[PDB]
RNA sequence: GGAAGUCGGAAUCCGCUAAGGACUGUGUAACAACUCACCUGCCGAAUGUACUAGCCCUGAAAAUGGAUGGCGCUCAAGCGU
RNA sequence: UAGAACAAUGUAGAUAA
RNA sequence: UGGUACGGACAGGGGAAUCUGCGAGAUUCCCACUGUCCCUAUCUACUAUCUAGCGAAACCACAGCCAAGGGAACGGGCUUGGCAAAAUCAGCGGGGAAAGAA
RNA sequence: GGGAUAACUGGCUUGUGGCGGCCAAGCGUAGCGACGUCGCUUUUUGGAUGCGGCUCUUCCUAUCAUACCGAAGCAGAAUUCGGUAAGCGUUGGAUUGUUCACCCACUAAUAGGGAACGUGAGCUGGACCGUCGUGAGACAGGUUAGUCCCUACUGAUGAACUCGUCGCAAUGGUAAUUCAGCUUAGUACGAGAGGAACCGCUGAUUCAGAUAAUUGGUUUUUGCGGUUGUCCGACCGGGCAGUGCCGCGAAGCUACCAUCUGCUGGAUAAUGGCUGAACGCCUCUAAGUCAGAAUCCAUGCCAG
């Protein structure tokens, strides 16, 4: 049943810079307490994304930060959060809050603002899903400072008591592209409509799909987008060939890449290593598929895909940071989740239909001067995409040979490969396939998910589609790649003539000509036989640009606005009094019924009675005992 | 077809008044457009019309 | 493995037949003036989708049952193209994706 | 559910009628067709299978079978029919001397205060050298009829019941000509004939009867004819060792230890039968021959028997015997009391 | 081909769709989780079930990380639920278990934790070398 | 599946009827009748060979 | 590549004639072979092409079981005078 | 208003079990 | 005043069980929330066949079995057809109620 | 503001477009004109939608499966189209306000409709006046329409034939369905890969009718045993807590939670024939006749 039950997990990564319509610590400036806290957590320097947005948030203005996960987005914002907080307010009602996408994104925050204001007085609470809603009660009734909450609980204790977040002053948006692509926009549009407008808004992501732009639009008051420069200019210590490949050879010809075209060693390795190959592809089946068949060949492989389990990534992507897997095999959403250290191999198995796509999972390489190497796997479909490629990069195409001796790095040189040896391994995948079951299932199931990826994924241009039917006339789409060598070039060609000259025959009679059917095919053949600067560069305006509803916990359709008066039962349940209204002093006694436990919460909380004691059986007098001790206990 | 062993619904011959109206009134209708259109007539008449004439087998022909 | 489970091609006026039959038989077929417009308007539009999905769903078991001659070994693809004029093969698979394209439009504006 | 056996009503008799002997020809030799019998009970047996192609073949089936008490019937009657175009008409009925008591009873309904009046007309007719009008009859049947049936009566005095009134039916002679029928029936007047004798082991039979009511609309007292039930054994009673195989050698009756439930212990010939059977205990039972030839091989199976059941069915029991009760228990204060 | 088995007689079902079971193989999942039903029959609103020897879809609930939320065919070796053998005999087992198989027949394991059932052993030769105690 | 009343399945079961069926119920038939048999064994007008008359209507009453 | 009347394009004649097409189909890898067109011998007397006019079948049908008023009617108890 | 039969039901709404 | 190294503790219980001779005793299984559904449990209200006695009301032109036809989307009484046998009891899920039209 | 109109479909509907030219039988003495063909739509490289949704009865066939046929490069296997056939069965996920399409899953397959202007039975989710503005409207200003019986189904009784016993059978109802495994057989067939069917045998799904040996479950048996509060002066023995709670618990009853049983003749549709005229060839049809579908009619079965 549940082999694409939904829909294929990674669905896509959409990225729009035309988003960008939008528009040391002490010597930033920060108080010396906070300064002491940095020191001690060891931010000597702060990152790209601290120094160009810390000050900005110290300024108060809206922003939007696209920047990698690990870049320290974390600190990024929580460290004006605490300079602007800088103190416990004895008022009634919170002014931070911040929503991330996952309990264990919110965990990371968690660790990260207690351990940047170790000593301060602030109060930060946590609201994720499989808590008790009665421990949130008491922790909204502890009245803390900063929340660090899930959006959809956010909205149920939202709902439950009928806040009043008018006190918010501080709002952050932790991987917003995550939380468009699980699906939080009704729910975060809600959010925003309670909360006031005299608010900061923060919101840091790695991309910005056109509905996070639509929605910083709606909800940001002039947003000063941000960004780096590693996410433009492709490194140009950045290498790359590109192989025109079939889609039965496709399996033989990423091999070939990691046998004779990278020189890939077999087995367990003896801080990523020196190849350090990932290999970015279209779907999870396409992971899983090639993960196996690359064990199977030999190949120390960690495989991350988007809806794959915490603990499992940890271990792969802990796996591929320390050395122990060599291949790392991720999707789109899986890779933009994982921080990816500083790579040297970089594989394109599917063709990336945005050239922004292709140009993050080529910069996910090359970095800080240190030579990178990206081969990227194309197939005739994929051709316009390579050519929208090329007009994104404004690079020149060499197709096979046609220089001597192309430069890689800067011109996108295309190729196929050597036939003796890409045979040799297509017979390989051939032989595997049929000798191992689960391959082939495998196989079908990755041949399902093509068609249905090629069935969703977004369109070319015209031009792109015209230009590349007229490559695939042009010779230069089919012989080998400038890599290989001239002397291969020669030996090739030593026949190339004549099987070119086969190839390209154009037969007289068809075999079925070889009746009304062959009068048919002689009367179609009759009808589609064959057809028979000075400008002033200075001025030359030129043509190219230079009841609502929302889901529930339960996941049941549930109206927007349902108030069970279970917190009101709550308060019925301890006796409690009237809670504390905006503005009035915290009640201390009510902050020592339901402050917190005393450190590490557990979650094996069942206190049973034993049955009662049988005279025949062994432990009669035992049994009875603690019974007893039990019904003491109470 | 199986219509000896399984017979279908029979189709009713007894006429309704309804249906006698109707057809009637319809009958004139069609004559009376009949004679405009005959009124109307955008189509040559002669006088002497194409007499077959006397059988080839009349024995006194 | 093959290609003998290619699925048998129609000829034009049997294909119009399977395609006029099914919809003529696989739909009810009796509606009457005294009804809703609206439920007319129902009526009729789905006999007509109805007809479309079916050329389309036929016209593409023929697009997709034929092997692709760009992704086959190398042989194979020299093989077809003596055999059978590749170049004659896609301009006939063409023909067919374009009358699928058409057939789709002229439904939509009906 | 069905619309065959919709509308559902209650049974217009309790005894349950066959409605459709086996058809007859003259080529097959003379015979009965069925007989009556009192439910019982059920128990377990096991059977050595020897049926091909299955999975239990050459292993040990545990099966539930029922028992139904046959004391022997008592012929006392003899029918002749007709065939007319109106469908088979009742010709004429011969019967013999001595009516029993308890088919007399059959015939009355306050016997109590009644003067028991019956058939002593007909005994005279029979005595008074009237067999004159006796052979007219039976040479009427000789000549004019085409299938001839038998009324034969059960000894509820021999079953274990608190009735006293006996159950009469027709039960057809097939397998020969009338005159050879005729004169079969007038040889078994006045006699008992067995069940050992109508049926035998190892044959597929039919069970008609009435199904148990389930009321304090109508829910059960419903006429069914169950088709297709294998007669496992048939017991002689007297043999005393009937629940006995030749695997095991414990001389033991089918009477359960303490008696079937609400039915008493089981001391006539009887059949054992696979399968479940409508009816209650001691409703009445009519035992059938298969309208047609069977088409399966279970049909022709032979059945091995290895042991049957005779623990206590009151309870949870576990002995098949009161000397195996009292060899696994010893001796008891109330045996050394007594003693 | 879908795996029904051929040759199974009858007995009572007990572990419905949506069973919560134990793992007896060393495949690196601990549960799990009926969810279909092979050769199962359609009524209305009727819960297809399996007994020892059937095969079911499972999604494995807890586990080894790298095959947890994962879905395999598996056939089930042991049951709870009593049912009687046609030598009379009524049965049951401590808990459900089963253990993960390929649509041919063949386990992903090398070993089973516990007793097989006879119905399972004599359906699958697999399980039948895979099994150390047969009851 | 084939019916139950197909006309192949019935001249099967003919077949199985006329081919052992009907021997080993004609064996038993003889068996049962041989023992029933042993069982059973075990002037005209004065005399009732000439068949006399004993002791709504179908004809019109005149 | 092979194409002999018959995978294809164009012309499509003459002789012998009773008559026979540079061939109407089957058939061979090509032949071959059969067959049609046309002609002769036997048979022996009316045929055979296209239209018209009556009656009849078809020319479209759903969904409770029923209607020339019903039974029923066939050299009629139907149709025409 | 009192006897007999079987007499512990079902539906609906609330209720932290 | 706050950090730095060293030493110790933490990152635990409850219930059910299995195996060896209470035993450092060894081994196996279960503890989450949900504005979600259902079921089980408590409370509340209405819930009732016959017999002795007493004993209304609504409603009521007369009636009350079906199918086709009865031009006025009209049938209950008419045509011609199916048929059709007293008097009751219980169950009741069908009919005997509906438009007015821009 | 006045006037007409005031519902409307009712042998209605269904599969094959319209325009123009050519051609064209008739008719007609230029005009009308079917089928085809040519030109446009239309080609030389493979989301739409803006009242819906469940349980049960019955009917249609415009048939998805099961049955039987005819044709197809139909080798085998899997199939495609078409014909007879309504006996028997006939879904679920994803998305959307909903629906279909597409896609995803089992399954033999998971067809489409009717219950007649109220679309089977049950259930669920406004217009008139008045005041004030006229380049648009406002008024908590007033007024007003909103209609327990009869019969049907079906058991269970029942007076008249003296009661009773054993029977016949008019008429009415009707029942079985699908899949798998072994053998055939790794055989026919096939270069290979692969790969059947008939006879025979054994099971399983659903439906239907019974049944309680066995195995589970239910206790007003208040049967036995244990236990809380309170009371009989204490023990025994007990009462009350609208059956206090707990363990076991027969009998009854139950449960595809258990077990058994479900049967055979004739006439046919498509179609395949034999003899043989029409019509000196020929022809399954004209006279005569053979076979053949889960079809039809009956037996078996229930009622009488």
């Amino acid at each position: 049943m549940p082999k694409r039950a939904v829909s294929p997990a990674p669905s896509e990564n959409e990225v729009d810079i035309a988003g960008s319509l939008f528009a040391g610590f002490q010597a930033m400036g920060l108080d010396a307490n906070l300064l002491r806290a940095i020191a001690r957590k060891g931010f000597s320097v702060p990152t790209p994304i601290q120094r160009k947005t810390i000050p900005l948030i110290l300024e108060r203005r809206d922003v939007v930060g696209m920047a990698r996960t690990g870049s320290g987005k974390t600190a990024a914002f929580v460290i004006p959060m605490i300079e602007r907080l800088k103190a416990h307010s004895a008022r009634f009602g919170a002014r931070a809050l911040v929503l991330s996408p996952s309990r264990e994104l919110a965990l990371q925050t968690l660790k990260v603002v207690k351990e940047l204001g170790k000593g301060t007085d602030l109060k930060t609470v946590l609201l994720v899903g499989g808590d008790s809603l009665e421990e949130q009660f008491g922790l909204m009734a502890t009245n803390p400072d900063i929340i660090i909450a899930t959006p959809g609980r956010f909205l149920h204790l939202k709902v439950e008591m009928s806040l009043d977040l008018s006190s918010i002053k501080y709002v952050v948006f932790d991987e917003a592209d995550r939380l468009f692509e699980m699906g939080f926009a009704a729910q975060l549009t809600e959010i925003l409509h309670a909360l006031p407008p005299s608010r900061q808004t923060l919101l840091f992501s790695a991309t910005l799909p056109s509905s996070l732009v639509e929605f910083t639009r709606a909800g940001l008051q002039d947003p000063v987008l941000v960004r780096l420069d590693a996410e433009t200019k492709v490194s140009p210590d950045l290498e790359s060939a590109f192989f025109s490949v079939k889609s039965g050879e496709k399996e033989g010809a990423l091999l070939h890449i990691l046998y004779d075209i990278i020189k890939m060693p077999l087995g367990d390795p003896p801080k990523p290593t020196e190849h350090s190959t990932i290999i970015f592809t279209a779907t999870k089946h396409h992971v899983e598929y090639i993960s196996n068949l690359l064990r199977l060949a030999g190949f120390s492989v960690s495989y991350v895909y988007g809806s794959l389990d915490q603990t499992a990534r940890k271990i792969q992507v802990d796996n591929f940071r320390r050395g122990r897997t060599n291949i790392l095999v991720v999707t789109d959403v899986a890779a933009r989740g994982i921080d990816i250290p500083v790579l040297a191999n970089v594989i394109n198995y599917d063709f990336p239909p945005q050239p922004k796509i292709f140009v993050h999972r080529v910069g996910r390489t090359a970095r800080a001067g240190q030579r990178g190497w990206a081969y990227a796997l194309v197939r005739e479909s994929d051709l316009p995409y390579l050519l929208d490629l090329q007009l994104f990069l404004g690079r020149r195409l060499v197709l096979g040979r046609e220089e001597k001796d192309p430069s890689f790095a800067r011109d996108i040189v295309v190729g196929s490969l050597k036939r003796v040896e890409l045979e040799n391994n297509v017979e390989w995948v051939n032989k595997v396939l049929h000798e191992n079951e689960d391959i082939g299932a495998l196989k079908r199931v990755t041949a399902k998910a093509e068609k249905l990826y090629m069935k969703t994924r977004n369109p070319a241009s015209s031009q792109s589609a015209k230009r590349a039917r007229e490559v695939i006339v042009s010779k230069g789409w089919g012989q080998l790649h400038a890599i290989f060598g001239e002397e291969a070039a020669n030996e090739e060609q030593v026949r190339d003539n004549l099987l070119s000259k086969i190839t390209g025959y154009k037969p007289q009679e068809t075999i079925f000509e070889i009746n009304k059917a062959a009068e048919a095919v002689r009367s179609f053949r009759q009808r589609i036989g064959p057809r028979k600067s000075f400008a002033d560069p200075e001025v030359y305006m030129s043509y190219t640009p230079r009841v609502k509803m929302i889901r529930g916990e339960s996941g049941v359709k549930i109206a927007a606005s349902f108030k069970s008066g279970r917190f009101e039962k709550w308060r019925q349940q301890h006796r409690l009094g009237r809670l504390p209204q905006v503005g009035e002093m915290e009640k201390a006694n009510l902050v020592r019924n339901f402050s917190l436990p005393s450190g590490p919460r557990f979650k094996h909380k069942q206190m049973k009675a034993p049955k009662e004691a049988d005279k025949w059986r062994d432990d009669y007098e035992v049994r009875k005992k603690r019974v007893a001790e039990a019904k003491e206990k109470r | 077809a199986g219509t000896i062993n399984k017979p279908k619904k029979p189709t009713s011959k007894r006429k309704t008044t309804r249906l006698r109206a109707k057809i009637s009134k319809r009958a004139a209708e069609k004559k009376r457009k009949e004679r405009k259109l005959a009124r109307k007539n955008p189509e040559w008449r002669s006088k002497l019309k194409k007499d077959p004439g006397i059988p080839n087998l009349f024995p006194y022909k | 493995t093959g290609w003998k489970d290619i699925p048998p091609v129609p000829t034009a006026q049997e294909f119009i037949d399977i395609v006029l039959s099914r919809t003529q038989r696989r739909l009810p077929t009796q509606i009457r003036p005294g009804f809703k417009i609206s439920r007319i308007r129902a009526f009729y539009t789905r006999k007509v989708k109805f007809t479309q999905e079916t050329c389309s769903e036929k016209f593409g078991a023929i697009i997709s049952s034929f092997p692709v001659l760009s992704d086959q070994h190398p042989f194979h693809r020299d093989l077809m193209n003596i055999l059978y004029d590749a170049d004659h093969f896609k301009v006939a698979l063409g023909q067919i994706s374009t009358a699928k394209n058409l057939i789709e439009t002229i439904s939509r504006d009906y | 559910g069905s619309l065959a056996f919709l509308p559902r009503k209650r049974a217009a008799r309790h005894r349950g009628r066959v409605k459709s002997f086996p058809k007859d020809d003259p080529k097959k030799p003379v015979h009965l067709t069925a007989a009556m019998g009192y439910k019982a009970g059920m128990t377990t047996i096991v059977r050595d299978l020897d049926r091909p192609g299955a999975k239990a073949h050459k292993k040990e089936v545990v099966e539930a079978v029922t028992i139904i008490d046959c004391p022997p019937m008592v012929v006392v009657g003899l029918v002749g029919y007709i065939e007319t175009p109106r469908g088979l008409r009742s010709l004429t009925t011969v019967w013999a001397e001595h009516l029993s008591d308890e088919v007399k009873r059959r015939f009355y309904k306050n016997w109590y205060k009644s003067k028991k009046k019956a058939f002593t007309k007909y005994a005279k007719k029979y005595a008074e050298n009237n067999g004159a009008s006796i052979t007219r009859e039976l040479e009427r049947i000789k000549k004019y009829c085409t299938v001839v049936r038998v009324l034969a009566h059960t000894q509820i005095r021999k079953t274990p019941l608190k009735q006293k009134k006996a159950h009469l039916m027709e039960i057809q002679i097939n397998g020969g000509s009338v005159a050879d029928k005729v004169e079969f029936g007038r040889s078994l007047f006045e006699k008992p004939v067995t069940i050992d004798t109508i049926f035998e082991k190892d044959e597929m039979i039919d069970v008609i009867a009435v199904t148990k009511g389930h009321g304090f609309g109508q829910m059960g007292y419903h006429h069914r004819t169950s088709v297709n039930h294998k007669i496992y054994r048939i017991g002689k009673g007297d043999d005393e060792a009937n629940a006995s195989t030749e695997t095991d050698l414990t001389k033991k009756k089918i009477t359960p230890m303490g008696g079937f439930v609400r039915y008493g212990e089981v001391n006539n010939d009887y059949v054992m039968i696979k399968g479940s059977v409508p009816g209650v205990k001691k409703r009445i039972m009519t035992l059938r021959k298969s309208l047609f030839t069977h088409t399966s091989r279970k049909a022709l199976e032979k059945v091995e028997l290895k042991w049957i059941d005779t623990s206590s069915e009151f309870g949870h029991g576990a002995f098949q015997t009161a000397a195996e009760k009292k060899q696994f228990m010893g001796t008891l204060k109330k045996d050394l009391q007594t003693s | 081909k879908r795996g029904a088995p051929g040759g199974k007689l009858k007995m009572t079902l007990g572990l419905p769709v949506g069973a919560i079971m134990n793992c007896a193989d060393n495949s690196g999942a601990r549960n799990l989780y009926i969810i279909a039903v092979k050769g199962a029959g359609a009524r209305l609103n009727r819960l297809p079930a399996g007994g020892v020897g059937d095969m079911v879809m499972a999604t494995v609930k807890k586990g080894k990380p790298e095959l947890r939320k994962k879905v395999h065919p598996a056939v089930i070796v042991r049951q709870a639920k009593p049912w009687k053998r046609f030598d009379g005999v009524f049965l049951y087992f401590e808990d459900n278990a089963g253990v993960i198989v390929n649509p041919k027949g063949e386990m992903k394991g090398s070993a089973i934790t516990g007793p097989v059932g006879k119905e399972a052993a004599e359906l699958w030769p697999r399980i039948a070398s895979n099994a150390g105690v047969v009851m | 599946a084939k019916s139950a009343r197909a006309s192949r399945i019935k001249e099967n079961h003919q077949r199985f009827k006329k081919n052992i069926a009907g021997p080993v119920e004609a064996a038993r038939l003889e068996r049962l009748s041989a023992k029933l048999m042993a069982i059973a064994q075990a002037s005209g007008v004065k005399s009732g060979k000439s068949i006399g008359r004993k002791d709504s209507s179908i004809v019109f009453p005149m």
